[PDB]
């Protein structure tokens, strides 16, 4: 017996990462043949990230402390995103030096003002492993890669109880067009929200707030008449990023109705959660919330174990 | 008190001016000129006719080359003629149908016009692309543009029905100076050879000498019993003649600051529309509202001749800078060159 | 369609746009409402504009939704409309509509309910989006120019009989016969109720002739399947014409006399269609008063329409009281001399007929007595004894419809026809299927001298404001026949002269960049003994009226100064303009259409008065 | 309404002061000057004294 599940959400919210975790836990775990597949994409993320950071220093007008690293910056600027074969010497030391420059660090700490990526610090803090000739990406490396999903894809995983046919999709406004065509017999909806979005603007529209886009998109999905029968599962992803961001960026600023103590993940979590829960048109319906981290297999196991049980408790009976 | 003492000061200061003038009035020009030989009879002949305008012609103005001339007409068009060849160098259609005046630049590049549009529209003949393109909309006047004359390519003086004149900077499209003073619609104006002075005629039955430089009225001449319709400078720049709805012309000397001469006759009952001097100044040519256009001896005040070549009112007229010919525009749709 | 509808050249737009703007006709609600405006407007949005296109499509799909019959269809459809036009755009935030409208539709669709007006709030908000810039861009476009051309044709409709081919003779009447004809312009089939004016005054019946025209006018607008509606009214010197819907199937009295009485299920059909006909007239505050089988006509297929509106009456302002109509079917209040009545009377008249359809005689004449005071006494006095055979559903209906008291009369209690429709009799019927004529009729019909009296000018004056055209009708008639094909034809002929005049010498830029107020073709003369008629293209400027031929700019004009008076004078019984010029000289103009003539009259008068006012306070330009 | 009338009446008297403060010339000399101008330029004036038809652009020639 199969069940249709939609992973819906704003861009970069961890929909494709959630899938990668289902494959680790249930489906065909990541082989060492497959792990090589991502090596190229790892290198590209490091370039794409660094380049996006180099440009951002010229936008925000942040000075390089070591002026030597201006030569390395031009070196990296002309590197083509897609023409990356491997991570070799002329760029390795240049990109590590760049990263170690305290001007780049000021720019990185202002990552809210321009679109960077969510795994840049993870990779750039670990350039030694990446530049090794026989560098084989770990299961974490694979979870951390940014592979912009576009268009509907079906990933059917099967536990020893039931088949879950999960639907990964693209998050950006243009990708949301394609969504309509598999809204048919949906068992339940897994809506993902990135908790660290609160102080960020959309890539699809640098004017508007990412958290507020999700806030609207959730309300849109909820109120859809033919999901009245379906179950709703809210996934407040990137808990671990909120735990960093809230120490310097206050939630009070971007959502004025917040009373709680700033520099608190747990107080912010609950407020943010309530915002999404209060968008339910009728509290006669129940929204099942979980605070999650899609790059943590140990967290997704425990969560999805409880989520599966909720889906089946509800849908079998 | 304050306004009555100032009113009685006005009317004493006024009589100080009349006495300062009567003091100069030892002889008249009619006395002085008795002796000089009469000008004779100026038998003038229609050399050209300029057919093209579809209705009344309201104004015209010679180019400094003594060959090209613009003319504005009721038909909403501003035509440039080659007097020598009768061929139209340009036939410019206007944005406003209500044109009343036009003015060839001394530079030859620009021509200006205007009317009830309350704008002095400046046109460019020598364009980048060789077209007839509009350089500027000189807006600012609050009444009809009655007349205007180019100082050069970038400066132009204009009279209006708001009872003021104005100097413009064509670049800035802005009134450099404003010559306020008249208490009636300003019908006409005339630049002196020295571009630093100009006179203007109005419906207040008076003319005024203005200082272009500074922007003040230097002298005011009266004597006409009705509107002054046209005015222009004597060749040297020390006198000027005025045409009026009182059926008379008059000559005024600036330095003597009074009227020298009257040009009129019991037979002439309708008003003067326009005036111009011959190159030497001996002849005053007055356009009339009886389709005629009489030639006066400026010194003798005798009617030397008549140009009677139009079926309707002679609205406008001019003389070339080389004095070689007289143009006369009319309400009958034709200009005519004379010798 | 033998006679070619000739379409004015696009130079007509200058006159029309001024003619229409003067009447505030150039608004979105005025033009979008008209069928030919919608059709031109929607072509513009789809073909040319980018962001207009999906709004029209939404409006289109909703309009299709509205006309869906079954709920099983509307349920399927309401989703696709939502999923495509609402959800798909709403997910991406490119959905420019209110939360109210969105919530309104979800609020319904969640509850699984699909009213045909479900998307009605969206319809209104699609206008707001099309009403602003999009409408202005359309006015600027060539499609508005095309609308002006078509609108000119409409507003210059003059109908002789030469416009109609007469196929048969389908009737006789009180004052003239009735033909069945084809309008040559479009080929549309109509019925021509033609009346002799002389016979009218001979039977002093000028009131019921003119009443018919006014009543038909009130009724004919708003598309009605169950009334013989008017499309055009006109007259020749002696003949008075109405162009009505073609009822080739004869009347219901004949078909009753032929068929005998009708079944209860067969009568139900007729009653239901007559009910919606009565509902239509009552919603326009008109009473029919002459409701009887003879005044019900059948079409080819056997469907019905209400006919002779002559005895009808408008009660929006004041209610009547006299006893008008056939005195076998009239109500108590109508009979009661000087007692006021309204729509109520029709429902009493209905009962009398529906009874007569089942029994073969009116419910009051016994032994067909033909006695006014007998029948009318029984109307006021006695209640009908309904035969035992009459089912209880019909028993309920005719006891409700035939009350003497109007306070207990069915259809009069408050909600009009909707009370009658609810009756347990019509409980089987889906009332919109009645409207859509989807119910099959019970009876398909088969195929088969004191003229010497004088006619005054006083009589002719009565029929001066008679002739009329009904825009809705004419536009539909055009829409459903020639519209697309004339557009196709005109599109070529104009494009043909665009290529021609391109290669000869660039035309039609004389009026541009100046203060020209209006320009168009007209015809000019001077006086009878010398000059003749000449067609020229005029340009009206504030101070002059220039005119030219092809291959030149204007070489002759006329100043506003010299125009003394514009006056409407007729030349050989044809409206023309008379320009009196200062020098005792005259000058007359003549136009193609009525709209043009009217606008040249207005604009010249406006222009010369305004010139002479202005010039006279300018010393250079003024005479003395 | 004194402030307008007074502001106007002052311009007048400040203007009349302007006009009265000029050194005028005896009319006789004004005339003599103008007469003596024409006397000088009467030769250079073809309207006054008819020029040769050869020198006349409006008679002798059609080519210019
Ligand atoms: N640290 C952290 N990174 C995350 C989390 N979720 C996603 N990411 C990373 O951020 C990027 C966006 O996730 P992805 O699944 O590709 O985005 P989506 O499918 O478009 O929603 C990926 O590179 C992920 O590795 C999270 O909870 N914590
Ligand atoms: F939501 Al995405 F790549 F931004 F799947
Ligand atoms: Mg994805």
């Amino acid at each position: 017996r199969e069940l249709k599940l939609l992973l819906l959400g704003t861009g970069e919210s961890g929909k494709s990462t959630f899938i990668k975790q289902m494959r680790i836990i249930h489906g065909s775990g990541y082989s060492d043949e497959d792990k090589r597949g991502f090596t190229k994409l790892v290198y590209q993320n490091i370039f794409t990230a660094m380049q996006a950071m180099i440009r951002a220093m010229d936008t925000l007008k942040i000075p390089y402390k070591y002026e030597h690293n201006k030569a390395h910056a031009q070196l990296v600027r002309e590197v083509d995103v897609e023409k990356v074969s491997a991570f070799e010497n002329p760029y390795v030391d240049a990109i590590k030096s760049l990263w170690n420059d305290p001007g780049i660090q000021e720019c990185y700490d202002r990552r809210r003002e321009y679109q960077l990526s969510d795994s840049t610090k993870y990779y750039l803090n670990d350039l030694d492993r990446v530049a090794d000739p026989s560098y084989l990406p770990t299961q974490q490396d694979v979870l951390r890669v940014r592979v912009p999903t576009t268009g509907i894809i079906e990933y059917p995983f099967d536990l020893q109880s039931v088949i879950f046919r999960m639907v990964d999709v693209g998050g950006q406004r243009s990708e949301r067009r394609k969504w309509i065509h598999c809204f048919e017999n949906v068992t339940s909806i897994m809506f993902l929200v990135a908790l660290s979005e609160y102080d960020q603007v959309l890539v699809e529209s640098d004017n508007e707030n990412r958290m507020e886009e999700s806030k609207a998109l959730f309300r849109t999905i909820i109120t859809y008449p033919w999901f009245q029968n379906s179950s709703v599962i809210l996934f407040l992803n990137k808990k671990d990023l909120l735990e960093e961001k809230i120490m310097y960026s206050h939630l009070v600023d971007y959502f004025p109705e917040y009373d709680g103590p700033q520099r608190d993940a747990q107080a912010a979590r609950e407020f943010i959660l309530k915002m999404f829960v209060d968008l339910n048109p009728d509290s006669d319906k129940i929204i099942y919330s979980h605070f999650t981290c899609a790059t943590d297999t140990e967290n997704i196991r425990f969560v999805f174990a409880a989520v599966k049980d909720t889906i089946l408790q509800l849908n079998l009976k | 008190s304050e306004l009555d003492q100032l009113r009685q000061e006005a009317e004493q200061l006024k009589n100080q001016i009349r006495d300062a003038r009567k003091a100069c009035a030892d002889a008249t020009l009619s006395q002085i000129t008795n002796n000089i030989d009469p000008v004779g009879r100026i038998q003038m002949r229609t050399r050209r006719t300029l057919r093209g305008h579809l209705a009344k012609i309201y104004a015209m103005h010679w180019g400094t080359d003594s060959r090209l001339l613009v003319s504005a007409s009721q038909d909403g068009k501003l035509i440039i003629w080659d007097s020598y060849t009768t061929n139209k160098v340009h036939a410019i259609p206007l944005r406003s149908s209500w044109v009343m005046t036009c003015a060839y630049a001394p530079s030859g590049n620009y021509v200006a016009c205007g009317g009830l549009d309350n704008i002095c529209s400046i046109y460019n003949l020598k364009t980048r692309e060789g077209n007839v393109r509009v350089s500027r909309e000189l807006a600012g006047h609050t009444g009809y543009l009655s007349c205007c004359r180019f100082l050069d390519d970038n400066q132009i003086v204009t009279s209006s029905g708001d009872t003021t004149c104005a100097l413009w900077d064509i670049e800035t499209g802005q009134q450099t100076t404003t010559f306020t003073g008249h208490t009636g619609d300003v019908m006409s104006l005339s630049l002196a050879p020295d571009t630093r002075l100009f006179v203007s005629g109005a419906c207040d039955a008076s003319a005024k000498l203005w200082d272009v430089r500074e922007g003040m009225c230097r002298q005011t001449f009266t004597g006409h019993e009705s509107d002054i319709n046209a005015i222009c400078f004597f060749p040297n720049g020390n006198a000027f003649a005025t045409g009026s709805d009182d059926a008379t012309c008059r000559l005024f000397d600036l330095r003597a600051d009074q009227e020298l001469m009257t040009y009129s006759h019991d037979n002439i009952i309708c008003g003067i529309t326009s005036v111009s001097f011959s190159k030497s100044g001996r002849l005053l040519l007055a356009g009339y509202d009886d389709f005629n256009c009489n030639v006066w001896d400026a010194l003798k005040a005798d009617r030397a001749g008549v140009l009677a070549g139009h079926d309707n009112r002679v609205s406008c007229l001019g003389v070339t800078d080389d004095g070689m010919a007289v143009a006369t525009g009319s309400w009958d749709s034709f200009l005519k060159i004379w010798n | 369609a033998s006679k070619k509808i000739l379409l004015p050249e696009p130079s007509i737009r200058s006159v029309m746009q001024k003619y229409l703007e003067d009447r505030g006709e150039v608004t979105f609600e005025k033009i979008f409402s008209q069928k030919l405006g919608y059709l031109l407007f929607r072509d513009f949005c789809l073909k040319h504009l980018e962001e207009a296109k999906p709004l029209v499509e939404f409006y289109e799909e909703i309009k299709k939704y509205e006309k869906l019959e079954t709920e099983e269809e509307r349920l399927v459809c309401s989703r696709e409309i939502f999923d495509t036009y609402i959800m798909k755009e709403l997910l991406a935030c490119s959905h420019p509509f209110s939360k109210s409208a969105i919530e309104h539709v979800q609020g319904h669709l969640v509850k699984k309910q699909v009213p045909p007006d479900l998307f009605q709030p969206y319809i209104e908000e699609i206008c707001q989006n099309l009403r602003g810039d999009v409408f202005q861009k359309f006015i600027e476009s060539d499609k508005f120019t095309r609308f002006c051309q078509w609108k000119n044709v409409e507003l210059n409709i003059h109908l002789t009989m030469n416009d109609f081919s007469v196929h048969r003779i389908i009737g006789r009447g009180g004052f003239g016969e009735v033909y069945g004809c084809r309008k040559a312009d479009t080929g549309k089939m109509y019925a021509m109720k033609c009346l002799d004016k002389k016979r009218i005054k001979m039977k002093q019946g000028e009131t019921l002739a003119l009443n018919e025209r006014i009543m038909l006018s009130l009724v004919s607008t708003g598309d009605c399947p169950f009334i013989v509606c008017m499309s055009y009214a006109f007259h020749t010197p002696d003949k008075l014409s109405f162009i009505l819907d073609l009822m080739n199937g004869g009347d219901l009295h004949y078909h009753l006399s032929q068929h005998g009485v009708f079944s209860e299920a067969d009568m139900r059909f007729y009653a239901a269609e007559i009910i919606l006909g009565l509902e239509h007239m009552h919603n326009r505050f008109v009473v029919y008063r002459d409701l009887k089988p003879a005044n019900i006509l059948l079409d080819e297929h056997g469907h019905v329409r209400i006919s002779d509106l002559g005895l009808a009456c408008d009660f929006s302002k004041k209610k009547p009281h006299a006893s008008v109509g056939t005195h076998g079917y009239m109500a108590p209040e109508v009979l009661q001399k000087g007692v006021a009545y309204d729509s109520s009377a029709d429902w009493f008249s209905l009962g009398c007929m529906l009874f007569k359809l089942l029994r073969g005689h009116s419910p009051f004449r016994q032994h067909k007595t033909k006695d006014k005071h007998e029948i009318d006494r029984m109307t006021l006095t006695m209640a009908v004894e309904l035969p035992d055979s009459f089912s209880p559903e019909l028993r309920s209906l005719l006891e409700g419809l035939l009350q003497r008291d109007v306070n207990r009369r069915l259809g009069c209690l408050g909600r009009g026809a909707q009370e009658v429709k609810e009756s347990p009799f019509f409980r089987s019927l889906d009332w919109q299927m009645v409207f859509l004529q989807k119910y099959p009729p019970p009876l398909i019909p088969p195929r088969g001298d004191t003229k010497g009296i004088k006619l005054l000018d006083s009589d002719q004056e009565l029929y001066r404001n008679f002739p009329l055209t009904i825009s809705e009708r004419w536009q539909q008639e055009v829409a459903e026949t020639v519209f697309d094909t004339i557009n196709a034809e005109t599109d070529r002929l104009e494009a043909r002269k665009k290529t021609k005049n391109k290669q000869l010498g660039h035309e039609e830029d004389y009026a541009l960049g100046k203060d020209c107020i209006m320009h168009g073709y007209m015809s000019k003369m001077g006086n009878p003994f010398l000059t003749q008629w000449q067609r020229r293209y005029f340009y009206l400027f504030p101070n002059r009226l220039e005119w030219r031929g092809e291959g030149e700019a204007p070489q002759s004009l006329l100043t506003m100064e010299e125009i003394q008076s514009v006056e409407e004078t007729q030349i050989k019984e044809r409206k023309c303009l008379l320009l009196k010029i200062r020098g005792g000289k005259q000058f007359v103009l003549q136009c193609d259409s009525d709209p043009e003539l009217v606008q040249w009259k207005k604009e010249l008068r406006d222009a010369y008065r305004e010139a002479q006012q202005l010039v006279q306070r300018v010393p250079k330009m003024k005479n003395k | 309404n004194n402030t307008a009338s007074i502001a106007q009446a002052r311009k007048l008297v400040e203007q009349l002061k302007m006009e009265a403060n000029i050194d005028r010339i005896k009319v006789s000399k004004a005339a003599a000057d103008l007469m003596a101008y024409c006397e000088a330029h009467a030769k250079e004036d073809p309207l006054l004294t008819p020029v040769p038809a050869s020198e006349n652009p409006f008679r002798e020639k059609k080519f210019f």
